């Protein structure tokens, strides 16, 4: 929908599917007219990574009984105008990738829901 | 970090359109390729820098030589035709990013 | 179980470190406010974290007791690999005890300066590491927490007890203690 | 200054050069028996968990039997012992792991494979803690994997030195 | 004890099981990849230099990105850490080595060996420093020419394990 | 560059040991009399070989610092591995301080009792090893001398300076440091 | 000798551990009451089990005997290993000294508190250790006792000597001494 | 930390890459060169004896052929460089063999196999000692015949090597 | 720790005895056997779990199963008719237990 | 012979043999109509072990000077009247077996000495 | 040429040549009628060994910027009367024979020159 | 540390002689070998135990037997009239040793 300035961006992809063990999943987002922005990861053990310019307003999180992924966004100032987007990733099955990964991928897409910011 | 792409590419029905892709920790980090059309996500076209996903046609065929990771069309067909991005991590892994895009049009 | 490749079954093994409890000091957590050390059996320390303080005293008068030497050399031995252990301990005001007739009892006053460099987060790297594998609930803290590590608690008791079986939250091991044994002259100033 | 400690004779029947920890060392009450192509490698490895272990056990099975009951129970012996039992940099290998909130060992709990014709099982790994918990096998599969092949090299080897 | 430090995954796409490092870690400013061959003998040698340094250097990438900013700068944390980061007998060598007025190693510069048409190297061992400044090759290159000679061999024995 | 068996070319790295700046003290040199213990960024320790004192106390009143607790702790600790590290420093007189606001600074006295045996190559040989790596140069002294190291100098101050890049004569390494963390309670006398 | 599987014959080697002399305190044992531990040539310690004390001044006055610094430094450090290293020595009543001119001379008094947690069993030990592969025939125990040890005598005194071929029970070995100097820190009790 | 000392060079003719023991190191006042195939066993044994003696012997032949004559004796060198020449667990190991009145090395006499065609030897095992002296051949010929066992399996191993 | 036996088993004259012995340490300890007749000391019959000592006739040959072991009695004659024990260690070893005694009766 | 319930048991096998460098010597002992007991054993190098029931009351020891073998029992009060043997068990020539061993057996029997024991 | 009994001796073998990196260069003399006396040796790194009997009074130095070895022998009290020759020697191309060298020998020598002591 | 050498041998024209050196630290270090013409300089003519350098006649030949080294010139010349030195290093290696010499006359 439409969100004011000041507000946070709340979106959770349980239409597409989330928090399913294995695997690393990820929100991307596309400004209008633009190229795609990576916003940040969590692994299927909770630990998460952020784009580091957008980092300190951005929360990624699971629902495990749920079963549902969401991103909180905070502070959502107009620039933020994008179609944002999940994605699976890669899985890990091993100790060495439980908190962090050195590699992912975003293979399945979670369709896009664009957000308008306005006021 | 930042990878570089062409911005456009053209080739006519038919011809081989290659798409680059260039930045300083490909040589240890893998480069992967997604098509987006108007109106739709992007769907992966390349893994890793040259494996075919299955459902992707083999006219798509990746491949590198160091520093710079490239995606090759052969026999172009107008269903082709979309936005193609490159991404990859910086050498430190952590953060991915995606290069500019690369409009490939089949005139 | 699984098997993986078709003929490797998997399968587990615990181990029982309660029969270690003859040559070496066993740590166990009950809750989060009192973790315990045994020492053989009849015997052995309890650490609890309050906010009821026991002495009012501003002493700790050692010299005494080793002239006494009515003490359990076992326990005593463990409360000086603790606070020999305690990184930077600068603050002696904030450490009293009470030595009577044998009787073992240490406080440290966690509120004292109460979040780097401060008396807190110094008194309780060592008791992570002395209740280690347990004692992490009593902390308000999460992990990636290396040295500002605070609890809500404002003193820190250690005092002799009796042997019960208390390993409620987690299992008896001599883990913690040994691996303090390499600490003891770690991060001690000078005078 | 390295583990200098060496296991007693504990073999089994058909487990020789191995070790068989009896019952009182285990929580499930059994006999277990691993044989000389894990336990050798105790006296290689300076990273595993299990091995540590092994001495400490090892250890007070042979003060209790070799020395003469203390009066009052004192530590004198394991604080002068310890460093020629164990690596205590594991110790802090599994503190820092804990710290920087990466799984790690809290020296209760191993895993193995075991063949199911042949009876050979792997030298136990660390079952690893994380959050308050053990992490599931659906976690580390593929090191469960990794371990099996292992043992698949080890074994043709085995034939291989046979061919001569 | 003994090291008990792991290094974390950072393998090269056609260095699989090696480690990189990274342009801020080198005076160069350039990628280099090191693979498996070179990178696992630092799990069973005591003696190198160089992977005492890859250890020291991939224990930062891991605390930085795994804990919190602290207030102020504190070393509590290396002070506990280094002895399962690095050899301490290493420096007391080159500490030694310097005062019997032996060339020794200051940490700061290696040599390795690359194939010219494999991309294969050796593992990095440290040029020394005598009276002041760096030997020149000159006066080590027969431990040079024995380095390649050990390359040569561990190559071979690969294609032989390859014979089965 | 050259070619061993026709096909291996020797190829260099350098380490760049500043980036390890955030968790390790860094230990440079910049000429024969001043040397740099930088920890993090912002701040460190100045070690300096002069002929001109700046403490002419005889007292070094390290419990009332510690009462204080204005100092920075992370200078404090590389001090006191500093001088535990001196073997047989049974010279109390040798060593002025003065810790005023937090501001350290410490002054030991080489020409003292001035040649084995003595005040100053006890002191020296922890000041060559903190400063490994560039600080021979400062020493009066050829090779193969392992006790009785002499510098022209009377006296190594040690003082809390700013950040400052400095390193000139040789570059920063935590190994000087590393290594002295080991020899903390070697060589030390009984009271 | 004889051969093993017909082609290998046993042989042996032994090494003479005197040439170490220039760089290690060697310890011999020459009988029941008296071990000795030589430094380089010319000097070293004697260490003797008797019933005659020869101090009787329930003194130790270290920091006078620093200020003067007319004893022997070599010698001091091997008696700052041997005292730091008895575990849990909470009896300074137990230890007198003279050390007058630079004369080392320090008394331990065994039958004090004369058998576990006892004074006697903590000085022993480290005893036991110095003049280890030897110095247990003076011990009145069989083995299998690792703490509760204890002697006839009554006093254990540590005096400077001179050099003499004293080896008659047996050889001279370094082990004892590089043995102790990893026991220096261990059980120490606090203050 | 694992020691980190290396031994000089003291090859002999028909023993290069080994290390001989001149006559004032030994008490039969004989010259002895023990071969590669049993030196460099003190580069990876943690538990050997005999390779710990060794390098304390060779660091006094370098100190004092390296270091300028001291005034006064001092014992500075060696507290600062013994835990970089020797394991000190294995002090340790011994210590507690004895207290626990079993077999002990205390350093002073070896044993080792030589063959009678070819002068190869093992690397000296430590004869022990208990109840006051050394024990005899007949207490433990079993570990000499698992020593000869054990040279005859390396020597097949080099032939092996050698059929390629 | 203990062993079972049966206090007794019988077999005709031609026919195969069976005796057993079971306990926990078995599986690690080796039994052995020994046969008693009266009025003298017993003998030793079955050598670790199987072996048989020279000296001993054919007819004795013992087996195991883990926790239990066997000996068996081939074509038992009038001569074999004794008291069998086996005796095994306890877990950790250092204590040595005999099993109750078979009668093996030749009927 | 006879022994009354205050008195100590000696017992020499010297007529079997004993004190045999190389073998772990033992004690056995066979109350009347019951099966066999183990009394205790002693290896080469004078190491000992007892029945843990038995241990306070016993000794074994090897007489070096005379290479007999003998077992001392205090207070043989009634209970103890059985046949007792010894055996010369296992051998030993390594040094792991040589204070301990995981195991051992009685091959050959000292005959049997009858102990009555009463009043 | 000819020196009284308290002067230095010095001896350059500029003419054979010298100071040559890698190799251990060498000074031996020859009193007449008598065999040949090693006087001591330099390695390229400059480290130096001397007779022992001869070491106080001896010299032995590489001018590198001259390509010059020289001898200096103090207090040449008449017995020093000898034929002085320097030799090449080895070479080193290793770091363990650096400064120290188990094993010299001298293969080309430099011709001799007579040095007469006297007043 | 000294090498024995005896003082002098002569052998006829043609025939072999031999001369020897011995010493302690001989099974340890190589013995090197000299002849000295009158008026010259020594020049080398066996290398380590036995190598013959290069520009030496191959009627020179050495051998060693362990404490013993030795120097044999077979078909000796009238040319081979000289003092030959053995050398070899003391048992730790450091201090060289020249033996006495050995005049070899050639009658
Ligand atoms: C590791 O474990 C072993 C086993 O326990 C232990 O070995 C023992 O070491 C001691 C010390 O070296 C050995 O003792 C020597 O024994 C000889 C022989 O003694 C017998 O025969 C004589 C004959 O006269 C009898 O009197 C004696 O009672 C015995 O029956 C003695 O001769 C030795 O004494 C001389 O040498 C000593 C060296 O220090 C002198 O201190 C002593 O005063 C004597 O000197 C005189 O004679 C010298 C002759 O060379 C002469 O040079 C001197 O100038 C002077 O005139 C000494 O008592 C003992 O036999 C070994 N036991 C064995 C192998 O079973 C190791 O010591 C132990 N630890 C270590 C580190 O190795
Ligand atoms: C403290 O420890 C030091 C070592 O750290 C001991 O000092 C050593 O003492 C020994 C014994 O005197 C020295 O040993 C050497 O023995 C050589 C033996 O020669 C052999 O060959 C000749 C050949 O004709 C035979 O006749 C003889 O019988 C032997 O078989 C001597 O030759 C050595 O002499 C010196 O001079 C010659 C000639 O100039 C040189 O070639 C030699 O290299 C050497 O300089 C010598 O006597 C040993 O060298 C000493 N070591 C050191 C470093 O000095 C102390 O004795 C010990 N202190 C105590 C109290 O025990
Ligand atoms: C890490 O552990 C915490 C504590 O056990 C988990 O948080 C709890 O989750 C349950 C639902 O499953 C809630 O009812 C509790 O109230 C939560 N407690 C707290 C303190 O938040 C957390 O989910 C675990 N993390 C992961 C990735 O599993
Ligand atoms: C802590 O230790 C003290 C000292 O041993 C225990 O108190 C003693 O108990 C005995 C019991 O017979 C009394 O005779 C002493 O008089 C008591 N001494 C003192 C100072 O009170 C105390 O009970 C121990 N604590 C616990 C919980 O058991
Ligand atoms: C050494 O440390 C002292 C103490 O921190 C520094 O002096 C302080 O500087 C602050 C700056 O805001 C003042 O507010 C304090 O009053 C000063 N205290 C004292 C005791 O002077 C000093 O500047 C540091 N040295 C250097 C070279 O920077
Ligand atoms: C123990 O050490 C003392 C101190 O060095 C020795 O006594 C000194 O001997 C010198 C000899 O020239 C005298 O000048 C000093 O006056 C003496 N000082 C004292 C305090 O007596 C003493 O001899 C040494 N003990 C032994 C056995 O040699
Ligand atoms: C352990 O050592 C002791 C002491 O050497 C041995 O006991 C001595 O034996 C001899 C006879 O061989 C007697 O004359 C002595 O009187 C005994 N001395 C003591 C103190 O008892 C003992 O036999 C040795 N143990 C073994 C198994 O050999
Ligand atoms: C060891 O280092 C010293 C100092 O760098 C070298 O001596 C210098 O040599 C140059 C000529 O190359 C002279 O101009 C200087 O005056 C000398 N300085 C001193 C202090 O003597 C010395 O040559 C080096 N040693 C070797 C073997 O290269």
């Amino acid at each position: 929908g439409l969100l004011k300035p000041s507000e946070t961006l709340s979106l959770t992809c349980a239409v597409y599917g989330g928090s399913i063990s294995s695997y690393y999943w990820s929100w991307i987002r596309q400004p209008p007219g633009k190229g795609l922005e990576w916003i940040g990861e969590i692994s299927h053990s909770g630990s998460t990574n952020y784009n580091p310019s957008l980092k300190s307003r951005v929360t990624i999180s699971v629902d495990t009984s749920k079963n549902q992924l969401s991103l909180k966004l905070r502070s959502v100032t107009a620039a933020d105008t994008a179609v944002y987007y999940c994605a699976r990733g890669r899985d890990c099955r091993s100790v060495s990738c439980y908190v962090s990964s050195p590699e992912n991928w975003f293979d399945p897409w979670g369709q896009g829901t664009p957000i308008t910011v306005s006021s | 970090y930042e990878l570089t792409q062409p911005p456009s590419v053209s080739v006519s029905p038919g011809q081989t359109a290659r798409i680059t892709c260039s930045g300083d920790a490909l040589p240890k980090q893998y480069a992967y390729w997604y098509q987006q059309k108007p109106g739709q996500a992007p769907v992966m076209v390349i893994y890793k820098d040259s494996e075919r996903p299955s459902g992707i046609p083999e006219r798509f065929s990746g491949s590198n030589s160091g520093t710079t990771v490239t995606l090759t069309i052969s026999g172009v067909q107008a269903e082709d035709e979309a936005d193609y991005y490159c991404q990859s991590a910086d050498s430190d892994g952590t953060y991915r990013v995606f290069g500019g895009g690369t409009k490939v049009t089949v005139l | 179980t699984s098997l993986y490749k078709g003929v490797y079954e998997l399968q587990t093994l615990e181990l029982n470190m309660e029969t270690l409890n003859m040559t070496m000091p066993l740590s166990c957590t009950k809750n989060n406010s009192h973790h315990y050390i045994m020492v053989g059996n009849e015997t052995g320390l309890e650490l609890t974290l309050t906010n009821t303080s026991i002495i009012n005293h501003k002493f700790c008068n050692l010299s005494d007791a080793h002239k006494k030497n009515l003490y359990d050399h076992a326990l005593m031995s463990i409360i000086s690999t603790f606070h020999l252990s305690i990184p930077n301990f600068n603050q002696y005001e904030a450490m009293s005890c009470d030595f009577n007739g044998g009787k073992i009892s240490v406080q440290y006053n966690l509120s004292h300066s109460y979040h780097c460099g401060t008396v807190a987060n110094g008194v309780l790297q060592t008791f992570m590491r002395m209740a280690w594998g347990g004692s992490y609930i009593a902390l308000d803290s999460g992990c990636g927490n290396w040295d500002c590590i605070m609890t809500s608690y404002q003193y820190l008791i250690i005092q002799n007890t009796t042997w019960e079986d208390h390993c409620q939250f987690s299992r008896p091991s001599p883990i913690g203690y040994l691996g303090l044994l390499s600490q003891r002259t770690r991060d001690i100033y000078i005078s | 200054g390295t583990f200098t400690w060496t296991l007693s004779d504990s073999e089994g029947k058909d487990t020789p050069g191995g070790y068989c920890l009896t019952r009182w060392m285990l929580i499930e009450a059994e006999l277990k028996c691993f044989g000389n192509t894990a336990v050798a490698k105790c006296n290689e490895k300076h990273d595993e968990e299990f091995c540590d272990m092994l001495r400490l056990f090892d250890f007070n099975k042979q003060a209790i039997q070799r020395l003469k009951a203390p009066a009052q129970m004192s530590i004198q012996l394991i604080n002068k012992a310890v460093n020629a039992l164990i690596n205590d940099q594991l110790i802090m290998k599994n503190h820092l792991r804990d710290i920087m909130c990466i799984p790690y060992c809290n020296y209760s709990k191993y895993w193995y494979l075991n063949h199911t014709t042949t009876g050979r099982t792997s030298l136990p790994k660390c079952w690893l803690v994380s959050n308050g918990s053990y992490l599931n096998e659906t976690h580390f599969s593929d090191d469960i994997e990794q371990q099996a092949d292992n043992m698949i090299t080890e074994m043709l080897q085995k034939e291989y030195m046979e061919r001569q």
